């Protein structure tokens, strides 16, 4: 795929929930379907669990390699935590290539 | 053995193993005759104004070997590999060979 990642004939599947309607006080029978409810909303906690594979560096470059850091000069915040009204910062986008091979 | 068969092979590598990381190091070395065959009473008195310099000692004919630093064990990528990744280490074992003599 264009934007990035693994490209599948068969992806993890569509994963769907919905409140089930319960409905207002009827006092009388109609064919026309029912349009008054009792207004709800859910709440609850989802766990995912994840496996993954990993494939070994086996380099023999003698000098040594370019890696990510936390690197910042006078800060007035910590980068990846939350602020003094709790809000999460995040000011830099990471990739994966900070290791070098030959051709 | 003989004139015309090697004593032994060059092995320059490090193996990482879990918790274990072996280092093996070749080098090429000279000798040469120190004194003349003697053994020679050295000594000296008070140098750049203090007496701390004075000492009384012997020099001998025979040469040494000395491992102890990092580097003739350990590549500058492989040092960066350790402090990058590790809360502590420590020597377990030492073997040494000496081959391939020519006087």
């Amino acid at each position: 795929p264009a934007m990035g990642g693994f490209g599948l004939k068969h992806p993890p599947p569509m994963m769907l929930i919905k409140n089930t309607p319960v409905p207002g006080n009827i006092t009388s029978f109609s064919d026309v379907p029912v349009s008054s409810f009792i207004t709800q909303y859910s709440t609850g906690q989802v766990t995912v669990e994840m496996e993954w594979e990993l494939k070994k560096e086996n380099s023999k470059r003698w000098n040594p390699e370019i890696q990510y850091t936390n690197n910042y000069n006078d800060p007035q915040f910590v980068d990846f935590a939350p602020d003094s009204t709790g809000e999460y910062r995040s000011t830099r986008p990471i990739g994966t290539r900070y290791l070098t091979r030959p051709l | 053995d003989g004139v015309g068969n090697a004593s032994g092979d060059w092995h320059c590598d490090s193996t990482w193993m879990g918790d274990r990381v072996v280092t093996k190091s070749t080098r090429t070395w000279v000798l040469p005759s120190y004194n003349n065959h003697q053994y020679r009473e050295i000594k000296s008195g008070s140098v750049d104004g203090s007496n701390a310099n004075a000492y009384f000692g012997y020099s001998t004919p025979w040469g040494y070997f000395d491992f102890n630093r990092f580097h003739s064990h350990w590549s500058p990528r492989d040092w960066q590999r350790l402090i990058n990744n590790y809360w502590g280490f420590r020597p377990r074992s030492l073997r040494v060979k000496i081959f391939n003599i020519q006087v």
